[PDB]
């Protein structure tokens, strides 16, 4: 067994982390206390759970997570939270003074007084790993915070972590539900100075979740609330199989492997399917080649985009529940027929697939109905560079009249970096072009 | 009042279709990177599908189908008829080959009519040397030796029929069509009115019908148009689960026109699918109406289309 | 995040005690700084303009200035003037004369440090200072010179923080003495260069808002005093309530500002009530959506079809559908997509909050900053040249050390203000 | 369609199918940091300076 450190920073990490971190307890029957009735490892255990927990003497199950914010607001509620006694103080790091939607204020003017805090906060967690694997950051491209130091915390782990896998889950932004005029830029900015710290980076577009809320679930204007229930369970169906027992995505280095022959084409598609209702009262159950399909519609992606018009260069598919490889096979032979599913001609043309008994969790009183089978399907298909494309539209429309560029340079970033960031991303959409055509 | 954006100026179809919409005074033409748009009449190449439908409360239309140029370039045509199973390696098709300036030897199983396109020749050599003094992709292809002439004048003709696709997959065929007759002899052989009997070298439906009721003892109905009704048919159904909009955040529809070669057994062949194309002068006002009622009107709120069922 | 406010000179400091009286009443504090209150939405934030003294009583994060003892008076008589720390009272007995170098160079220096030593102790106990606040006239003497001078000092001691003010722009309408123009086109120059943020409230539109829409036959400044009272709140909801947003002003600025001097902004308020007299049908969010973007709802007399809007930050207040709100907000955008620059994607952002203000079930307050704001800055700059070609009543300025030098540099600075607002007109 | 490498536990089962085969340093770090923090502290004495005039 080895551990895995989760990093949550910025508004949206912090709350995506906090739904996580109560599904994952959910999931493995830990309770608000951090009380594991079922582990009779008291004080320790080399389990597939402790991957994401530690154990203290007094048999308290802590995650093996540390939040980060550049102010104390969101924090602090998750230190009076449901869950307060789950985290020890020194995991939930705070400042005073945001980013103010800046990415050069988190990166450059607040994140450099604050870094060496948070790693030294971080390397006292990996102090308690007998063997590292690496970490999962949780942050927003948009936010000051979750763009600017993230980028410079990824630089700073790439440094002291160097042998240890980093993967991603990154909230794209969306115009419903954003806060900021100046998110292209930030989204831009983060992603040059982290692409190449990244092994792996899971994108979920605001926009795909929001309308997966108010399509499926009838929410009629999703809050965050709605939208980080249903993304940590897309983040548990990815984690499950870190944490439980199997031969499929044991650790960090196999979703590398897996999911990325490419290194700067690290970026897979998630498609989970299905999500209903909790108000449903009548619910016919879905079969295994139903939710199946169902992973090809692009209604269904974290991402909305075309895979028909782009080429997979690999594809994993995550069941939970009552799914026996069988069903499976006939429901790929069948939708091999009827969809346009291209691979690149250097890479086979298949599935691996990962199997969990134990149907999806739902957190009481969610949005979520209980099912008795789902999957989540990752795909690395170069139909994702759409999203690329549309941020970099968006980024050159402001940034050719320099609008507000000056709040970065005021911060003591240069003009340059900007046009920089802007080339790297344009040599990326030209990758997935040469690697999709 | 609904909203477009115009992004080919060189499209004489859709010229005539924004003249229409704002003349109907529930339309405005924003500006061509105005992104508030609710309908899309698209540039012909690197057209962004992927920055379309991503506008909150706007449903967005666009006038081109991506992933439909397979079918509208000569040398993924081919290969499309050859590799699906729906067009098998099929009667309706003159047999083709790709080749690249920089494989059929069934010519020599022929051991003797060996007329083949791009551009005409007879030999293997003239043409191969041809595709290479130009330097891209080229395909050749089997001449229609006996071709259907029309008579008085021997002459030889192609059929353009236009077919209108919508949102929903539908697919209308335009009950005009028009014949394009020839009054290295390209002057009689290559149908283009580009390249004097009848109005600028084309026949109507109505005279090409005349014609083979009086000449042949048959209707334009049953010896081509049913062929070609098959031919519309089979190609779009083929390519529709690749192309289809029907749960994409944006739709699509696209106009084609298809080139029909009719040979002396009254038999029709497949030339060409247009993705682009014009329409003939005489059915502008028409046709171009019809793309707003049947394409355009019915996303944002008798009949000159034949509804081809499948 | 600690906000600082300042209030000075006539102006300043009547519709300063206004603004303070309307958000203590939408906090549930009363005249003597208890908090009677029905929600506790109100109390979350309220550390961002109030300071908390011992027994909980609630004191506002105000310093209340002039070099004329009059009006403070009247304040500290009023209604919650005894809500006020009576140290944060700062005043001379000169008076300023309506002249903007006398609260600038002469009067206001004697008194500024004092002030700002004011300012200190008020610094000093914050946590994380977001910036400062200040309401002032452009056309006296007090507000618009002192100000500005006090703007400057801020500056100076606090570089690192947001300056905003809310500044009545002078109207011959709503008139005092003719040195208006050049009282406020001295004072623009120094907001170009000093703030980060400015509501432009125009006394121009005030007064038409009174006349034409409230029907009101002789506007008193208590009538434009209401007007401004509202938006104020309106435009401060998201500093003060928990939100989706959870704004301050930096962020504020950041979102609205694409180029550091067009920071001038338009703001408006939806629906339009003359004090006193209630209507008893609340709007529908359609009505409020139309009526907050109606040029007749403008706080600051400029036709926004003349322009277009850069950025644009609209709040709606009341229990309502957001679903509705942000529908209604989509269409106006897309119905009139013209209007808004195309280089600054999704320039327009909607917040929402339940605690609607006293008096109303429903309300929109608009936050514009449109190049149609040039109107504004062009009809002083013709009253001012109207005046300096004859150099008419420059003695008054003259006499307290100032050169004509300084009043062709001030409008220089303006007309070029005006003509940058007009290069990003036609982009 | 070939399945392959399947393992089986009492949580679940894992396993392939094949439709058809295939065809910065610490110091570089500090030296930007303070590089930003020069030019924001440059811009500061500048405004300073101009507030002294
Ligand atoms: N899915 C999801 N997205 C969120 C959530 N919270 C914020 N976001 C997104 O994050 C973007 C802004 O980044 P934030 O993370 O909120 O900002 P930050 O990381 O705290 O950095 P600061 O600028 O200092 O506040 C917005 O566009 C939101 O869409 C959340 O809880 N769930
Ligand atoms: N296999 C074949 N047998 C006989 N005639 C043929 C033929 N293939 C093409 N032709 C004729 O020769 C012409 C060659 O022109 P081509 O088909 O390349 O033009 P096009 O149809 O692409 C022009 P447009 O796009 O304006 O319709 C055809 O239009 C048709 O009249
Ligand atoms: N809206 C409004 N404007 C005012 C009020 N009092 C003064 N003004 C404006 O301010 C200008 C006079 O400046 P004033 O503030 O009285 O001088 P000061 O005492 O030196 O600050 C006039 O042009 C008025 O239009 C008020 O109560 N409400
Ligand atoms: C143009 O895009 C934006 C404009 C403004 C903002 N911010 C920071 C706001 N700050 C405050 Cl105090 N109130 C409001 C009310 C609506 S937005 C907003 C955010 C994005
Ligand atoms: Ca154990
Ligand atoms: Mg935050
Ligand atoms: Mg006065």
């Amino acid at each position: 067994m080895r551990e895995c450190i989760s990093i949550h920073v910025g508004q949206a990490g912090v709350q995506i982390g906090n739904a996580c971190w109560e599904l994952y307890c959910l999931e493995h029957g830990i309770q608000p206390d951090g009380q594991m009735p079922s582990d009779k490892t008291i004080g320790g255990g080399d389990d597939s759970f402790n991957t994401f927990f530690s154990e203290t003497g007094a048999g308290k199950h802590v995650p093996r997570a540390v939040f980060v914010d550049l102010e104390p607001t969101v924090i602090d509620e998750v230190r009076t939270g449901t869950y307060r006694q789950l985290f020890h103080p020194e995991q939930l790091i705070t400042g005073k003074e945001d980013a103010a939607n800046n990415y050069a204020r988190g990166h450059y003017t607040i994140g450099k007084e604050i870094i060496d805090l948070v790693l030294d906060r971080i390397r006292k967690l990996a102090d308690q790993c007998t063997g590292l694997q690496g970490f999962l950051v949780f942050h927003s491209f948009g936010g000051g915070t979750g763009s600017g130091f993230t980028s410079l915390l990824m630089e700073r782990l790439s440094v002291d972590y160097g042998k240890k896998s980093k993967l991603e889950f990154s909230i794209y932004p969306a115009p419903q539900v954003s806060t900021a005029v100046v998110e292209p830029y930030n989204s831009i900015l983060t992603t040059h100075t982290t692409l190449e710290h990244s092994d792996c980076a899971f994108m979920v577009d605001n926009e795909a979740i929001y309308d997966i809320c108010r399509r499926n679930l009838d929410i009629e204007r999703p809050t965050y609330t709605n939208l980080n229930r249903l993304i940590s369970q897309i983040v548990s169906s990815i984690t499950a199989s870190l944490r439980f027992d199997g031969a499929l995505n044991v650790d960090l280095t196999e979703f590398q492997t897996n999911l990325v022959p490419y290194p700067r084409i690290h970026f897979p598609l998630a498609t989970y399917a299905p999500v209903i209702s909790a108000e449903k009262a009548y619910h016919e159950q879905l079969s295994v080649a139903e939710i199946t399909n169902a992973c090809f519609e692009p209604a269904n992606q974290m991402v909305k985009c075309d895979p028909r018009h782009g080429k997979y260069m690999a594809c994993c598919l995550l069941y939970r529940g009552d799914v026996v490889p069988k069903d499976v096979n006939a429901a790929i032979a069948t939708i091999k027929t009827k969809r346009s599913i291209q691979f690149v001609d250097w890479c086979p043309t298949g599935f691996k697939v990962g199997i969990n008994y134990q149907p999806p969790t739902v957190v009481p009183g969610g949005d979520l109905a209980k099912v008795q089978r789902a999957v989540c399907m990752l795909s690395n298909t170069t139909a994702i560079a759409e999203a690329w494309a549309r941020l970099d539209h968006k980024f050159d429309l402001m940034y050719a009249k320099r609008a507000f560029v000056h709040w970065y340079v005021g911060e003591g970033m240069e003009e340059g970096e900007f046009s920089e960031a802007r080339e790297d991303m344009a040599a990326l959409e030209k990758d997935y072009e040469e690697v999709g055509v | 009042m609904y909203t477009f954006v115009v992004r080919d100026e060189n499209s004489s179809v859709y010229a005539e279709v924004s003249r229409l919409l704002l003349a109907t005074g529930q339309w405005k033409r924003l500006r061509k990177d105005n992104p508030r748009f609710n309908l899309m009449l698209g540039e012909r190449n690197r057209l962004p599908f992927g920055r379309l439908g991503h506008e909150p409360g706007l449903v967005q239309l666009v006038n081109y189908y991506r992933g439909a140029d397979k079918l509208c370039r000569k040398a993924s045509l081919v290969k499309l008829i050859k590799t699906s199973p729906e067009l098998s390696e099929c009667t309706w098709f003159p047999e083709s080959y790709v080749i690249y300036p920089t494989v059929f030897l069934a010519a020599y199983n022929r051991r003797r009519g060996n007329v083949w396109i791009a551009l005409i020749s007879s030999e293997a050599s003239e043409l191969l040397d041809f595709i290479d003094e130009q330097g891209q992709v080229h395909v050749i292809q089997k001449y229609l030796e006996k071709p259907l002439l029309l008579e008085p004048g021997h002459r030889k003709f192609d059929i353009r029929s236009w077919v209108l696709v919508d949102h929903l997959y539908n697919i209308y065929l335009y009950r005009e069509g028009v014949l394009r007759t020839s009054s290295q002899d390209k002057t009689c052989h290559l149908t283009n009115h580009c390249i004097g009997y009848e109005e600028g070298n084309e026949m109507f439906f109505e005279e090409f019908n005349q014609y083979l009721m009086d000449a042949l003892n048959t209707t334009l109905e049953n010896s081509i148009l049913l062929q070609i009704k098959h031919i519309i048919r089979s190609c779009l159904m083929c390519i529709e689960p690749a192309i289809s909009t029907k749960h994409l955040h944006y739709q699509s529809f696209q106009l084609f026109g298809f080139d029909f070669m009719v040979d002396e057994e009254l038999k029709v062949w497949l030339i060409e699918v247009n993705g682009a194309p014009a329409c003939a002068q005489k059915l502008y006002a028409e046709l171009c109406q019809g793309i707003v009622d049947v394409a355009i009107s019915s996303v944002f709120p008798t009949s000159i289309f034949i509804k081809l069922h499948h | 995040r600690e906000i600082v406010h300042i209030q000075a000179g006539q102006c300043g400091n009547q519709i300063g005690a206004k603004f303070w009286e309307v958000i203590s009443d939408e906090h549930g504090i009363d005249p003597t700084g208890s908090y009677h209150g029905d929600s506790d939405l109100q109390l979350e934030r309220i550390n961002v303009y109030y300071n908390e003294a011992t027994g909980n009583k609630y004191v506002p994060r105000a310093i209340l200035v002039d070099l004329e003892p009059g009006t403070m008076d009247s304040v500290r008589s009023g209604p919650f003037g005894q809500i006020f720390r009576p140290d944060n009272f700062v005043f001379g007995q000169s008076g300023a004369g309506n002249n903007w170098a006398k609260g600038h160079y002469t009067e206001g220096a004697e008194l500024v440090d004092s002030v700002l030593d004011v300012v200190r102790k008020e610094s000093e106990s914050c946590d994380c200072l977001q910036g400062f606040q200040l309401t002032h006239s452009l056309g006296g003497g007090t507000g618009s010179g002192m100000g500005t001078l006090l703007i400057s000092k801020i500056r100076e001691e606090y570089p690192d923080r947001i300056m905003n003010t809310f500044s009545v722009m002078p109207s011959p309408k709503v008139s005092d003495t003719v040195v208006e123009p050049y009282n406020a086109t001295l004072s623009v120059h120094q907001l170009v260069e000093n703030t980060d943020e400015t509501y432009c409230i125009d006394n121009e539109a005030l007064y038409d808002i009174c006349f034409r829409t409230l029907k009101l036959t002789t506007p008193t400044y208590g009538d434009l005093n209401h007007l401004v009272s509202a938006t104020m709140s309106g435009v401060t909801t998201c500093l003060r309530f928990p939100g989706q947003l959870n704004a301050d002003l930096r962020k504020l600025a950041v979102n609205m500002v694409p180029f550091p001097r067009l920071h001038f902004f338009m703001p408006g308020f939806a629906p339009l009530t003359s004090r006193g007299s209630q209507q008893y049908r609340a709007l529908t969010v359609p009505e409020l959506t139309q009526q907050m973007f109606d040029s007749k709802n403008m706080m600051a007399a400029c036709d926004p079809r003349h322009g277009r809007y850069l950025t644009v930050a609209a709040i709606f207040r009341g229990r309502m559908s957001m679903k509705e709100v942000d529908e209604q907000m989509l269409n106006v955008q897309n119905k009139n997509s013209s209007y808004f620059v195309e280089w600054i994607p999704n320039n327009v952002k909607t917040a929402v909050c339940d605690i609607p203000p006293r008096g109303l079930k429903m309300s929109a307050t608009f936050i514009g900053n449109s190049t149609a704001i040039q109107e504004l800055f062009k009809r002083i700059s013709e009253q001012f040249t109207a005046m300096f070609r004859r150099k008419a009543f420059l003695h008054w300025y003259t006499g307290e050390g100032m050169d004509e030098m300084e009043f062709t540099e001030a409008e220089s600075n303006m007309n070029d203000l005006v003509s940058e607002y007009q290069q990003y007109q036609d982009a | 369609m070939e399945v392959i490498e399947l393992n089986k536990c009492t949580s679940g089962q894992s396993f392939e199918v094949i439709l058809k085969p295939p065809s910065p340093s610490l110091e570089e770090i500090q030296k930007k940091l303070e590089a930003a923090e020069e030019r924001r502290k440059y811009q500061e004495a500048e405004l300073l300076k101009h507030l002294a005039e």
